[PDB]
């Protein structure tokens, strides 16, 4: 492939460099339309800018935490982190959001990877070996109420058992009601005068419930869960302007008030170098 | 039972791998795809669309006005604007090109810089745009500027002029984050003759300026952008 | 070799090697030729 | 003697002529078309009023003055009250449509000024409150009036800051969306053909707008000496290939 | 010894896997299969059999009577019953259809709603059943109702009427657990003319109503049912 | 008008059955042409024959 | 590839792709045609 062809002096009536940008086109002008060039080859394919590659590496999408401790006398397991949810996202941790929101519509298979590490902040004789259980108690699915409810039987509901310190991997097809996931949605769930706005209406896919299967030892053990997400089989439609201001909320476009100028001011003139 | 040996790296999680993993919910069944206009396949497809450069960066809070390069009637010999070409920083940085370049470590290729004139139709002007390849200082006067890559632009019916910064380089890749060894030059613009307004007309006229990449362009070695960060996880 | 039955479980896809910027760079109704005048 | 410059669009019982055009944009290089069976889901036969809905409606005019910040209309909202298009809209459960948008602004060879005319698929607005404040329904359904970016923040309304496109992105990059400029010195109209763009084959016309049309002054209007300091901008829009499905009782929507 | 590397996920137990495992008791030998009528292969086979809907839900303890929709002689213009179509909740919820739908997250397809009349043979009646697609309110009077999907039913020799709620939807799947965006409409029924009893006869007559799915139907993404739970393990 | 002026007018034909339009909104919903004043000096609008009965009276 | 000798040790079975609701939806002795009267 040639990156530049050889081209010499020109004295024509045919001027490729004068255009009318009002038309909305970006005319494909090249170095050889306005200087004299020599042949050179590309030596490159643009492999690593493919959208499959761009969205295809694991990104941290969520960090939560649960603890193993005596539940005796706990009136609210959920509240004691005796177990804990995660309202499936992908727009909470902004690093992968900007990436994703570079596109309007987007379709991609999935591959989740869960790392769990334990901490024992206060005096323990040892480090126990805990098994985590991760489950999908979606829309219709009985939500766990205690850390050892009938829910955890999860006999129809997928659920993972791995050891703290290890990692739990698995993948998932596109479980989005429509043909693509909306990165943006300028609508409502119905014509209500007060209903919510954004995509918070669509992004319906229940939550993930984590818990330790082990009963309690004498000390307490903090287990912190990190969920990583990798898109596989990606398809993206309609590019948009990149995100400039900071994010404030999952699912709304809102930016913070009295934000700071995002364009760097010159130290000098327009004329400055 | 077949005998195996495990190598160094067993059990590691590399976020940049591409191996198989079981399907949590088998026999599922995705929803069919329907047709949607606009599919993107490569980021190289989109960085060829031009977008406006806030060249007039001199303000103090972001304003529509930093997209406008002003022009003065009757000045002769003088300089319209100047900038270095660190596409990952400075004026370029918020443009779509600048914004994508920042997802990669290295770039190579030609850039297309165009200026669209917005003055009254009955006015006229001749400007010179000059590209100064690495190695010399930003030009200080047109004489200096005109000895490097340049285009005399004659403002006419055809409203825009497309200047190309041809890839001039020893090393075949430059860093997107500004680096010296790897630096690309300067871009300046001067009156060639001068802007002239018709009667009954007055004041400043402005040029809009765009930037996009030539088909020439290469970007490689993906990394994280300095353009976005956060202090606590967001919630709904 | 796929070891698994479902398609979601296969590795990353392979390069589009599609690439056609004209839907984005030249969505004009009447075709513009480089070198010919923009507005006739 | 054909110029890129003169054009005629006849759609239904209405025709537009421009003698100073700058080509026309067809979003994503695709022209509006009806919904194919292979893409269909709802089993209902659809209704295609054709020429009674696919004609040109001219919205009320705006006034560009030196202080203007820009205006924003949503589709199909802007047309919610135009003739039979609108009736069909409130009466069917689902509908689908593409449009021809023609924005008009003429001046003289002594004026200067340049407007950006852009179509943004799925333009989800931001609340000026920040945090996770929502933007109430009424605020994103201004009707033919559209939203005036130089009007004041209101409560439950969107933010109207132009350098941020009403969503946290910079004005400068709107050029990645199908768009066309109106530069008084060149141009006097802008025309964009919009194919139907959605993640579902057909949708509700009232709970979801699928494009915002935005007209934004970028190079300020500058009139000749002792000229009146303003110009009107007119927007005329025509639904094209419209289909309605799931007819019934007639939606009642807030406000 | 062949060199290997283990990946992330090694040692995990995913209750949704399909791999091989050794046979605890080899060379065993199962008992032969004999023929048994009634084999089921798909849950889609059984949700097409219709079952009764406790439409008359207004009681206070479960009774045979909530299966009976009453009809009054001589009323004109008035409304016989109304319900939304959240097949995973409310009247539908205990029906076989409702009961299976609850094992899945998403459903799509047409529903078949039929009414069998049980009044004396010498009586007569004309009813209108109306389906109101998402987007409008439950109809408030027949005029409103008759502008959407409807069937005038004439009570005759043929005892049942089968109304179909054709799949009317933007999005190709809806949630089985009630959700707004995803909601399906309303179903109402009104006197078209009115029930008329023969002489020597009196009181209320009832309609029985059934629900089953059309062959159209799709259910996907299995999950756990809210319809059953427990607090301690059972024993013998 | 002078050659250096410009204007955009709408001409509308309203078929029998409605009143003479009272504002452009009303007018623009019937047969109409947006005329852009340019180099080409004249605009030709056609009142297409819209009628139930195939002849009308001249009086 | 089965690694094991016994049939119980193989993975899950593969979709019946049988599907015939008529034993449940139309177990009538004399065949009913849709469109013809139910009771003659
Ligand atoms: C632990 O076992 C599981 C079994 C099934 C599961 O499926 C998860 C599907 C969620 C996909 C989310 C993709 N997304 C969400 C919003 N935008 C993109 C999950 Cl997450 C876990």
């Amino acid at each position: 492939t040639v990156a530049s062809i050889s081209s010499g002096p020109k004295h024509t009536q045919k001027v490729p460099i004068l255009t009318a940008n009002e038309t909305g086109a970006t005319m494909p002008v090249l170095p050889s339309d306005s200087i004299e060039t020599r042949t050179t080859y590309m030596h490159f394919n643009g492999s690593e800018t493919d959208v499959e590659c761009f969205l295809g590496r694991a990104a941290c999408v969520h960090v939560t935490e649960i603890q193993n401790k005596d539940a005796t006398g706990i009136d609210n397991h959920r509240e004691a982190k005796l177990f804990n949810d995660w309202k499936i996202n992908l727009s909470s941790l902004v690093q992968l959001r900007k990436k994703l929101e570079l596109f309007t519509y987007v379709r991609f298979d999935s591959e989740y990877t869960i790392l769990a590490t334990a901490s024992q902040p206060d005096s323990a004789n040892y480090s126990s070996n805990l098994v985590v259980q991760a489950m999908y108690v979606p829309p219709g699915a009985p939500n766990p109420k205690e850390w050892d409810d009938y829910t955890w039987q999860s006999a129809s509901n997928p659920s993972v058992f791995f050891k703290v310190g290890d990692t739990s991997r698995f993948s998932v097809p596109y479980v989005g009601l429509a043909s693509a996931y909306n990165c943006f949605y300028d609508g409502y769930s119905h014509d209500d005068a007060e209903t919510q706005y954004g995509i918070t209406v669509l992004n319906h896919m229940g939550s993930m419930a984590f818990r330790i299967v082990n009963e309690h030892d004498e000390h307490k053990t903090l287990v912190k869960i990190r969920v990583y997400h990798r898109a596989k089989h990606v398809e993206a439609w309609i590019p948009r302007a990149p995100r400039a201001l900071p994010y404030t909320s999952i699912g709304r476009t809102n930016y913070p008030k009295n934000t700071e100028p995002v364009i760097k001011k010159r130290k000098g003139d327009i004329k400055s170098y | 039972g077949l005998p195996t040996t495990t190598l160094p790296g067993s059990g590691q999680f590399l976020t940049t791998d591409d191996r198989q993993s079981p399907s949590a919910l088998p026999n599922y069944e995705p929803t069919p795809r329907i047709h949607i206009p606009g599919k993107v396949h490569n980021l190289l497809e989109i960085i060829q669309v031009d977008t406006l450069i806030p060249m007039n960066n001199t303000h103090t809070k972001d304003e529509v006005n930093s997209y406008l390069i002003p022009l003065n009637a009757n000045r002769q010999n003088e300089q319209v604007f100047g900038t270095n070409l660190f596409i990952g920083d400075g004026v370029f940085k918020t443009t779509l090109l600048g914004e994508i370049v920042q997802y990669y470590t290295h770039w190579s290729g030609s850039l297309r810089f165009s200026l669209m004139y917005t003055g009254p139709a009955l006015s006229s002007a001749k400007l010179i745009l000059a590209y100064t390849p690495p190695g010399a200082r930003g030009p200080q006067d047109r004489r200096e500027a005109m000895l490097g890559t340049h285009v005399v632009w004659d403002i006419g019916l055809q409203s825009t002029i497309v200047m190309t910064i041809p890839w001039t380089s020893g090393v075949q890749f430059r860093y997107t984050d500004p680096d010296t060894y790897t630096s690309a030059g300067f871009l300046s613009c001067w009156y060639q003759t001068s802007l002239i307004l018709p009667p009954e007309t007055t004041g400043q006229v402005y040029l809009l300026s765009f930037i996009s990449a030539c088909p020439d362009f290469k970007l490689r070695l993906m990394k994280d952008t300095q353009t976005i960060s956060q202090t606590v996880a967001l919630t709904e | 070799i796929n070891y698994y039955k479902d398609a979601a479980s296969t590795s990353s896809a392979g390069q589009s090697l599609s690439m056609d910027p004209s839907k984005f760079t030249e969505p004009v109704k009447d075709l513009m030729l480089k070198g010919a005048p923009a507005l006739n | 003697g054909y110029s890129d410059r003169v054009q005629q669009i006849t759609l239904g019982n209405s025709t537009i002529t421009t003698q100073e055009a700058a080509n026309a944009v067809v979003c994503y290089a695709e022209w509006p078309e009806y919904l194919p069976d292979v893409d269909a889901s709802d089993v209902n036969k659809t209704s295609k009023p054709d020429t009674s809905v696919c004609r040109f409606y001219t919205l009320d005019s705006k006034t560009w003055t030196t202080g203007s910040k820009g205006w924003c209309w949503k589709l199909p909202d802007a047309l919610k009250d135009m003739g039979v298009f609108g009736q069909n809209m409130f009466f069917h459960s689902l509908g689908r449509s593409g449009y021809t948008v023609h924005v008009q602004c003429n001046a003289t060879k002594f004026h200067s000024g340049c407007l950006l005319v852009v179509v943004i698929p799925e333009h989800q607005l931001a609340s000026h409150e920040g945090g996770n404040v929502s933007v109430k329904y009424t605020f994103t359904h201004p009707g033919e009036r559209g939203i005036d970016l130089s009007s004041a923040n209101e409560v439950g309304g969107p933010v109207k800051d132009v350098l941020y496109n009403m969503n946290g992105t910079l004005l400068g990059n709107l050029l990645i969306f199908p768009h066309q400029f109106i530069n008084l010195r060149t141009n006097n109209t802008a025309t964009i053909v919009i194919p139907y763009i959605n993640s579902v084959p057909i949708d509700s016309m009232t709970r979801h707008n699928n494009v915002s049309l935005m007209v934004i002054p970028i190079a300020p209007l500058t009139v000749p000496t002792g000229a009146t300091p303003s110009l009107p901008i007119t927007v005329t829009i025509a639904p094209m290939c419209t289909e309605f499905s799931g007819i019934r009782s007639k939606s009642i929507v807030p406000q």
